[PDB]
């Protein structure tokens, strides 16, 4: 999210068994990084 | 500060914007270079 210049990153590296899609559960995201930039990144595409 | 005795030589390189669709928001920086278009007629991106 892109706040006050703000992009911001919150990860979880956390292990699942399922194939489908999201597993039901809870578990809080902590914050890693948040380089201001000042970019609006009205879209974005991820890269395989 | 004043750039009047280093900037003026005048200086063209120093530009504004004259005409915007809408007000900005804060640290909102208008890059496009759409023509300001006040007609209903498309302007096609010419003048």
């Amino acid at each position: 999210k892109n706040i006050d210049g703000y992009f911001k990153i919150y990860s979880k590296h956390t292990p699942i068994n399922l194939v489908r899609d999201l597993p039901q559960g809870f578990s809080a995201l902590e914050p890693l990084v948040d380089l201001p930039i000042g970019i609006n990144i009205t879209r974005f595409q991820t890269l395989l | 500060w004043n750039s009047n005795n280093l900037d003026s030589k005048g200086n063209y390189n120093y530009l504004y914007r004259l005409f915007r669709k809408s007000n900005l928001k804060p640290f909102e920086r208008d890059i496009s270079t759409e023509i300001y278009q006040a007609g209903s007629t498309p302007c096609n991106g010419v003048e």
